[PDB]
């Protein structure tokens, strides 16, 4: 089959996202959206970081780890059956291509 | 502007009950994790106990876990902390604090509140006697004159004390209080002006100790 | 589990380089914030995410992460500059948001200065309520620590002295008060009462009298 994360109605959603700053004392910009990761940056953004700190918040969605230390995971909170879906976590590697794309699928009972 | 602010501190005694609230305002109260920090006297900082922006989640450190309870109400924009079976290390000063934009915990402190006492004791509340500190022209310089308000015999802390309803705040020093070993707090707080407005200026000291819901406004004159 | 450890406190120069360490099990590991609190005010963020800077503050303030030490920096000192310092970072493990012990900056080398010492008699009003309180108050000095000695004519007095300990004014000196408690009869009785503030070898004396 295929990996997934699961949650019930009314539920708290959980999806990971991580990066290992292998040149430390240096942070990367990370954006969060709805639909399957596109070409360039992430879908319907929900939330987005710059180099420093959150610059682009919607309500419900939140960074739940220590981003500027690789945890960007993802809670969602008071799920509903639209919740359902794939998202996209983004991390903006500088280089050519580079950037680390991660589809996660979310599925409510 | 950021602005939290603290109110509901002050004495209560062992085993008792208290609420703490704080007012936020310039910025939207529910997209922001709040926490409580405290600091007893001479001591360090130590968190207490947090809230996520929607309120799904709470965090208590061991120290106050099963006796305090941290609520907010989005649509008053106000934090609470519920304090129960209050005990005499739980006496210091209670902070507010804000986290940061987007982070489900807050993660850190962005902003502070300027925090409130409170006081765990059997001690009872004692309103001040204030007294006039009158303008001695045997101990003067140039206009320079020092008037001021002995504020004796308190409790808790603490006072504040204003000058002509803040009206007159250059020159003023409003002294810390010292603990007698009595258990009872004295301050005094004193005014430096000219001496040629004596004749002419009104000098009241506004003292206030709301443990004691007294409020005292001191006319200050020369010795005869 | 996990805790913060720092030094108790930290002396340099004025216009040196201070530093401030914060030691914890692979801390690089974890977001370190800090505080400055001055004595009497709330703590101020000073910097976050180990070396970010709130808008604001200055740029002598940097902070750095990695290993088992944290560590905050401030160039330049300024003598405004004295406070505590803490460390900060969060615990997901526990869910606990943890502190550092704190450090004292102190700036070493400060211009010295004198105190200046008011004394005030008992008011007639408290005299008429039975009692009497002198009033020695005592402002504007450096290093922060006085000897307080009354004296009843020429003669030392030791009962009913109440003193403070001293405190950061505004203008980043010391101040105290001390109170004499006396009864009205002892207040007429003598001759005059004196106040007596040491300061680094140097002695001020004020003196009342019933007058
Ligand atoms: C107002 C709204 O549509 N929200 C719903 C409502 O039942 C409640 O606010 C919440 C309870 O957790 O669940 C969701």
């Amino acid at each position: 089959s295929e990996v997934e994360y699961r949650a019930e109605v009314g539920q708290n959603a959980y999806l990971p996202c991580f990066y290992t700053p292998a040149a430390p004392g240096n942070l990367v910009p990370v954006c969060w959206g709805k639909g399957a990761c596109p070409v360039f940056e992430c879908g319907n953004v929900v939330l987005r970081t710059d180099e420093r700190d959150v610059n682009y918040w919607t309500s419900r969605y939140w960074l739940n780890g220590d981003f500027r230390k690789g945890d960007v995971s993802l809670t969602i909170e008071n799920v509903t059956l639209a919740d359902s879906g794939i998202y996209c976590c983004r991390i903006q590697i500088p280089g050519i291509m580079n950037d680390e794309k991660f589809n996660l699928k979310l599925v409510i009972k | 502007e950021v602005q939290l602010l603290e109110s509901g501190g002050g004495l209560v005694q062992p085993g008792g009950s208290l609420r703490l609230s704080c007012a936020a305002s310039g910025f939207t109260f529910s997209s922001y994790a709040m926490s409580w920090v405290r600091q007893a006297p001479g001591k360090g900082l130590e968190w207490v106990s947090a809230i996520s922006g929607s309120g799904g989640s709470t965090y208590y450190a061991d120290s106050v876990k099963g006796r305090f309870t941290i609520s907010r109400d989005n649509s008053k924009n106000t934090l609470y902390l519920q304090m129960n079976s209050l005990r005499a290390e739980d006496t210091a000063v209670y902070y507010c604090a804000r986290g940061s934009y987007g982070t489900y915990y807050g993660n850190y402190f962005e902003y502070w509140g300027q925090g409130t006492l409170v006081t765990v004791s059997s001690a009872s509340t004692k309103g001040p006697s204030v007294f006039p500190l009158a303008p001695s022209s045997k101990s003067t310089s140039g206009g320079t004159a020092a008037l001021g308000c002995l504020v004796k015999d308190y409790f808790p802390e603490p006072v504040t004390v204003s000058w002509n309803s803040g009206a007159l705040t250059s020159g003023v020093h409003t002294f810390p209080a010292v603990l007698q070993s009595s258990g009872l707090y004295s301050l005094s707080s004193v005014v430096t002006v000219p001496s040629s407005s004596l004749g002419t200026q009104t000098y009241i000291c506004n003292v206030n100790h709301k443990p004691s819901n007294t409020k005292v406004d001191k006319r200050v004159e020369p010795k005869s | 589990s996990y805790v913060l450890t720092q030094p108790p406190s930290v002396s340099v120069a004025p216009g040196k380089t201070a530093r401030i360490t914060c030691g914890g099990d692979n801390i690089g590991g974890k977001s370190v914030h800090w505080y400055q609190q001055k004595p009497g005010q709330a703590p101020v963020l000073v910097i976050y995410y180990d070396s970010d800077r709130p808008s604001g503050i200055p740029e002598r303030f940097s902070g750095s992460n990695s290993g088992n030490t944290a560590t905050l920096t401030i160039s330049r000192v300024e003598a405004g500059d004295e406070a505590d310092y803490y460390c900060q970072v969060l615990d997901r493990r526990s869910d606990h948001w943890l502190f550092g012990g704190g450090t004292k900056l102190t700036v070493l080398g400060q211009p010295k200065a004198a105190p200046s010492v008011t004394l005030f008699p008992p008011s007639s009003e408290e005299l008429q309520a039975n009692k009497a309180t002198l009033v020695c108050l005592i402002s504007d000095f450096y290093p922060g620590a006085v000897t307080v000695a009354w004296k009843a004519d020429s003669s030392p007095v030791k009962a009913g002295v109440e003193t403070t300990t001293p405190s950061k004014q505004s203008n980043n000196k010391y101040a105290a008060s001390s109170y004499l408690s006396l009864t009205p009869e002892q207040w007429k009785s003598h001759r005059s009462y004196s106040c007596q503030v040491t300061h680094e070898g140097s002695t001020v004396e004020k003196t009342v009298a019933p007058t």
